[PDB]
């Protein structure tokens, strides 16, 4: 996936209370909101538990 | 913006502003422009002739 002239937030994709797992590393996650960059790639698949 | 002729296009002057920006990514080297023709009692219905 590729995102671009765009404006979201990620809060509302936080706030769910229905992720088992969450992993972010490289940034805080209660501050890359703030942290601007130029784009951003979804790598979505599925996986076994 | 309004006219009132078939062919050769009058010669006043009117620029082009943009409505919406699509960031895709992506090179392109052609391009087709889509028509939509009409079925009335006259034709037969088929698009063949
Ligand atoms: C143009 O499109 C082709 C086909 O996807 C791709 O291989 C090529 O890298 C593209 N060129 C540029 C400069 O993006």
């Amino acid at each position: 996936k590729r995102i671009s002239n765009c404006v979201a937030d990620y809060s509302v994709l936080y706030n769910s209370a229905s992720f088992s797992t969450f992993k972010c590393y490289g940034v805080s996650p209660t501050k890359l909101n703030d942290l601007c960059f130029t784009n951003v790639y979804a790598d979505s698949f599925v996986i076994r538990g | 913006t309004p006219i009132n002729l078939v062919r050769d296009l009058p010669q006043g002057f009117s620029a082009l502003e943009p409505l919406v920006d699509l960031p895709i990514g992506i090179n392109i080297t052609r391009f087709q422009t889509l028509l939509a023709l009409h079925r009335s009692y006259l034709t037969p219905g088929d698009s063949s002739s």
